């Protein structure tokens, strides 16, 4: 009876095995979407197929492209740079531990006010911050744009430096209050430009010239002079040149990626769904794919390839076929050819960019197996709903079990009690 | 059959979209009849290079039902569809517009 | 058509089998 | 930039390069500098427009053709006055609404 309850869990534990390996095929299944979920989100992006790359003829002009810049030659003529102000303390001191303020009063505050910032700056000194590393540490630590220093002009003579960031919109107000010595000491306006702090450096816009056109920013790093080109300064050059041209790289490496996980996922698919034929075929072979004849695979090879003929892309392009990416007939894999693809990348940008990109929303190649993909890999997606039925039907067959088990027992003392 | 017919299907609506538009010249459509020559070379890969049961039963139709396999009554009535050019009506597909 | 018959018939050959086991019991 | 009670306008570039003038169509809400800029980008037939901020809140319109004197752009909007006024170039005579 053990023999015949053994040959009772042949199909029983034929089964159990079938759903171990089901299990275990789902998760595969699972990561093999994920990966392919991955790859055709990362394709989604449509600021690849706008991509460029810029050069320059000197050193000294720096340039860097974004994304959606446009092809051609600019010439630049830099004729300012910008600059920081700085104030330099009058007054020499000893040491940089020296007091510099009055120690009657415990709490002080420096209020430093520019055209930029809306909220002038306080920063708070309490007492024994008066020294002049005390007043370093403070505003270095408010962090605020203001940069103070100390300079040893010589052996037992320091200076207190304190310096904005570049442009004419960061002109210091500053002044102390609470305090009366560190505000003889501290106090500029630039306003009447008069104050008890010398200024070192004095305070400028970057000036260009692009093409003609005359611009003017803050700082010495231009970024909307032609809108999608990056420009840093570093003297005053004349006559440079700027070369734009457009680049494929990015969107040929995507499309790469992309042909790479689908002949991934297809080659996953397709030895879950392995067979052997047996000749005498008495029963079924033991080289069998778990996930063989079941609408799961089925259902999602059908639903991605559907999407491969989109009616919702408007471009030219209606068959991904025409971009260069053409499907094998032996298996449902995909091979590119450099030719035709490079072609339609430098010429047919916009129409490859509408196909497979398209409006993100409810266009485009991309867009469609992108939903799919998620509805299909939601737990309320039939290919999980079918998972769900077959983990009732192994807990049915669980209690099967338990009942057919409970008969082992009282069969094996019936054969106990007649042998 | 069905990865052929996808590929014949994803061909013919590039064939279509092609030649309703100037995207592809008459020499590229000359190129295209090589193609449909290829194509009807494919559709002869899927019926005869195939075989069923040691037979080109993607060949040759046979609409029987199979013979029981006397562990149930009933009688298992598979229609066996091959996939011809003829019978099916693929036959007829041929896109090459007027010389 | 042929799959869900062939998945149904692998169910009764499940089926069959579980017939044939009664029939062990019975033996 | 344009005028919002014509919902459809042409914008015709003529150039001795290209015999063909190119034609790039603007339908309804396609007024604004962005959309333009992209529909001349799209059109890719040459001609790069592009954006300058001259200074904070004011911004041109920049179109480059390519390198040469056959490529010198004769532009005209159809259907629109008020772009009409704001593009308009005819580099025959050297006289337009852009500089």
């Amino acid at each position: 009876l053990t023999k015949n309850e053994k040959g009772r869990l042949t199909p029983i534990t034929k089964q159990q095995s079938a759903n171990s390996a089901k299990l275990t095929a789902y998760g595969t299944l699972k990561s093999a979407l994920e990966k392919f979920q991955t790859a055709n989100t990362a394709l989604n992006k449509a600021d690849l197929f706008k991509s460029t790359v810029a050069s320059s003829t000197t050193e000294d002009l720096k340039v860097s492209t974004t994304a959606g810049a446009c092809a051609g030659t600019y010439k630049i003529n830099v004729t300012q740079l910008a600059a920081a102000q700085s104030l330099a303390t009058k007054t020499t001191f000893a040491t940089t531990k020296e007091q510099l303020g009055d120690t009657s009063v415990t709490s002080r505050t420096i209020k430093i006010e520019q055209p930029g910032r809306k909220e002038p700056l306080e920063i708070k000194l309490d007492k024994g911050d008066t020294s002049m590393e005390a007043i370093r540490d403070a505003i270095n630590d408010a962090d605020s744009g203001i940069c103070a220093s100390i300079v040893k002009v010589k052996e037992n003579e320091f200076q207190l430096v304190l310096t904005a960031n570049s442009g004419t919109d960061n002109t210091m107000k500053i002044t102390v209050e609470g305090d009366t010595k560190l505000n003889d000491l501290l106090a500029y306006d630039s306003t009447t430009n008069t104050g008890n702090m010398q200024e070192l450096v004095k305070a400028e816009n970057a000036k260009l010239n692009v093409n003609g056109i005359d611009i003017e920013r803050q700082s010495n790093t231009v970024t909307d002079a032609p809108q999608g080109i990056t420009l840093t300064l570093t003297k005053k050059v004349t006559d440079a040149t700027v070369t734009v041209t457009k680049d494929d790289t990015k969107a040929k490496e995507a499309i790469k990626s992309w042909v790479d996980a689908y002949n991934s996922l297809v080659d996953t698919f397709s030895s879950l769904t392995k067979y052997t034929a047996v000749e005498p075929g008495e029963e079924a072979s033991d080289k069998n794919g778990a996930l063989l004849g079941d609408s799961v695979v089925r259902t999602i090879q059908t639903g991605i390839r559907a999407q491969f003929a989109n009616s919702g892309s408007n471009s030219a392009f209606k068959t991904m076929a025409e971009i260069g990416i053409t499907q094998d007939g032996t298996s449902g894999k995909l091979k590119i050819d450099d030719d035709k693809l490079t072609k339609v990348l430098k010429d047919n940008t916009a129409a490859a960019r509408e196909l497979l990109v398209g409006d993100g929303k409810e266009t485009g190649i991309t867009t469609k197996i992108a939903t799919e993909v998620k509805s299909y890999l939601a737990d309320d997606g039939i290919i999980d709903n079918a998972q769900d039925n077959v983990n009732a039907t192994l807990k049915s067959l669980t209690k099967q079990y338990l009942s057919v088990s409970n008969s082992i027992d009282e069969t094996v003392a019936r054969y106990k009690a007649q042998f | 059959a069905l990865n052929e017919i996808n590929n014949n299907l994803q061909r013919v609506r590039e064939l279509a979209v092609q030649s309703a538009n100037s995207t592809n010249s008459q020499s590229d459509l000359d190129s295209i009849q090589a193609e449909i020559t290829q194509r009807l070379n494919e559709i002869d890969r899927v019926s005869g290079q195939t075989q069923f049961n040691g037979v080109k039963v993607l060949a040759q139709d046979n609409t029987l039902t199979i013979q029981v396999g006397a562990n149930d009554g009933e009688t298992i009535d598979i229609d066996l569809k091959q996939i011809n050019s003829q019978t099916l009506g693929l036959d007829t597909l041929n896109v090459q517009q007027k010389y | 058509a042929v799959q869900n018959r062939f998945n149904s018939a692998i169910t009764n050959l499940g089926n069959t089998v579980n017939n044939l086991t009664s029939a062990r019991s019975r033996i």
